[PDB]
DNA sequence: GGAACGTATATACGCATATTGACGGAG
DNA sequence: CTCCGTCAATATGCGTATATACGTTCC
């Protein structure tokens, strides 16, 4: 996907249907059905894929700190309770 | 689609390069068992420490891997697995993990297998 | 609305004539907990015995008393608990019982208020 | 069946009503018993009184 | 007010939408925000409470922490130029 | 309106009791700045006990409380109050806040009313 | 402005697009730039070039340090 | 895109040749935080002598870059920061900042990247 | 012619959310 | 006779599908 890492493009949005829409130019296009996250903060709209996928995930993970041990987990959850 | 089992879990959480390796590796959905959501969330603060860092390490698990409701087919199949296997008050947390991968007809996984071999009709991946 | 405990659930189960008049004056919605019920759906089969009526008398309390299933919102619950209680371990199972009552507003009824008396929020009925 | 959602009480032809979005609906044709203590509305399908339970639990035998 | 009230009915339609109808003696009033959450079998609906009640609710119900934290001050750093 | 001093919520987050009772006198929205929430969300975990309180007190805030972002408006303000008083460094952070509440309107509610003496235009209320 | 959302790209004739919701939209007769990094989409307001900006601060002095 | 830390921006308004000419050769979007913005404006009166240059300067700057304000999500981000590498009270302010380039997907741009290595997922470009 | 592709009008469904009018029983 | 529970209809906001065709520019 994409021949080049940058690419730019200008105009105006645009109506479909009730919503607001902008077009993408080939250069500049996600692909087909891919799920998008979108953040707007005062001037800037950022959009891009969303993931969540386990590499993802993985991912996430593996770039932050790991605690000091791994937890024993703890068995025997449940009491005895007088009667069937 | 998988179920990861409590300790399998709670070794992604904590970072465990061979439980993180492996699950990579797998196809299709990862599910959690509600059951394991709520082992998981008491261990973020049992050593104050690391709290913090557990909070955020299962924060990022959480937006990704659905957590499966406990419902009525999990305890009908629950009472299915004690009705096969007999009643035993140490094995109802894993037979209730158990129970939901069977009602969503998942595979379970787990490095515990000899656990639940006395669960009739588990799909097992033995790690 | 009221939620039973387990160890009320059991005497209404048993037809206990102490617990059995307070329940029925009790006005309100009157609910159980998925987690009592797969505790009730063990027991049905601790002995050989006259399982099978303890299945048929816990059937008639299933058809009366509605079932919360444990979700998110009560897992979500259970969370805010361990934070400001702490984790202990030996209380997990009623904790999650509990979160329930919290997460629907409701009465938590018990023979045993002690245990609860540190989730913050918890309408609580000792008898 | 296991969501949450936020909503207002509505006029619908002088009698107040609540919405229940599509995950929180109950069926068409489903009877629903309903149970205000306080401010708490408790709503479930209909099940059947405590006395019918009670009564049929001692018109059973108790085990041990 | 009675502190219990019963009913029962069926849902209908309202728009696009489910709906059930509250009659008087359950109803909450008008221009109330509700919080409904389903589990199962159960739907419980309640008042959102948002004003406050943040002071009661739960703040006083929890526990505190043993002291009140002294505000770190002096965040912005020099920076040259 | 009212937007709270960074202090007031940390007060109100530690379960100060002349900060928690003097709040619910309050008519009207109460609020708070973006600023004041990193502020509070850093504290959380500064001593590792307490940690899962405050976390789970500043979580409850945050449900309630309305949080004021830090935009164009607030920054037209901060520029104006720095015009009239000069540039402080050490009271940028307080500034900013102030900034939040002379854009919305609001009145600033704190116990270092001394602090803010030098904002133009600032509606105060002083504890 | 200062929300979040999710999204689906969808094909409105022969190109692309995305839709914005309401608390995200810029209005209908604002031009806008849209630059592509990676896979990461950035849009604003278009404003003057960067190259336009540095001859502007050009024809000023620059601060004594 | 490429969020810019302060003391690039700020070389930037000061028109650094080594700064400017490194700007316009990126070829993503150029983003300042609206914390970026607030130290710029608090420093146009840090002096008596060049305020009004100091004042057209940034002028210009701001009407030909969008600024990021900040806002909900990058509170967020922010908390994650503090959860994975402990709180900072010297890294308040860049972190935020930071949080911004985060909450965007953003390259953060910067000559003090050492100071910002502990920021899992940040991107950074060291000038 | 005709791909490819940027631009411009449609007509629709889902579903929360309004609001309003009429029939009929029980106080 | 009026409450006020049960029928109703119907509208709008808005995200989300989908269509058709009139363009250029480059084989």
């Amino acid at each position: 996907h994409h021949h080049h890492h940058h690419a730019r493009a200008t105009g105006k949005t645009f109506r479909s249907g009730n919503s607001e829409a902008v077009r993408l130019p080939r250069d500049l296009a996600f692909g087909a059905d891919v799920e998008l996250t979108l953040i707007r903060s005062g001037d800037v709209l950022t959009i891009y894929p969303s993931k969540g996928s386990i590499a993802d995930l993985v991912a996430t993970l593996n770039q932050m700190p790991r605690p000091d041990s791994v937890e024993i987990r703890d068995e025997d959850l449940f009491p005895e309770r007088p009667g069937l | 689609a998988y179920v990861l089992d409590t300790n399998v879990a709670i070794h992604l959480r904590d970072g465990d390069p061979e439980v993180t390796t492996r699950v990579t590796a797998l196809n299709g959905a990862i599910l959690l068992s509600i059951i394991s959501r709520v082992e998981l969330e008491g261990g973020v603060y049992r050593e104050a420490a690391q709290a913090g860092l557990r909070r955020s390490r299962l924060d990022v698990m959480l937006k990704v891997l659905p957590v499966l409701d406990f419902d009525g087919a999990a305890a009908d199949e629950y009472r299915r697995i004690v009705e096969s296997a007999g009643y035993s008050r140490r094995k109802v947390v894993d037979r209730m993990i158990a129970a939901q991968a069977l009602a969503h007809r998942a595979t379970f996984v787990t490095f515990n297998a000899d656990d639940f071999r006395d669960i009739p009709g588990l799909s097992l991946l033995a790690w």
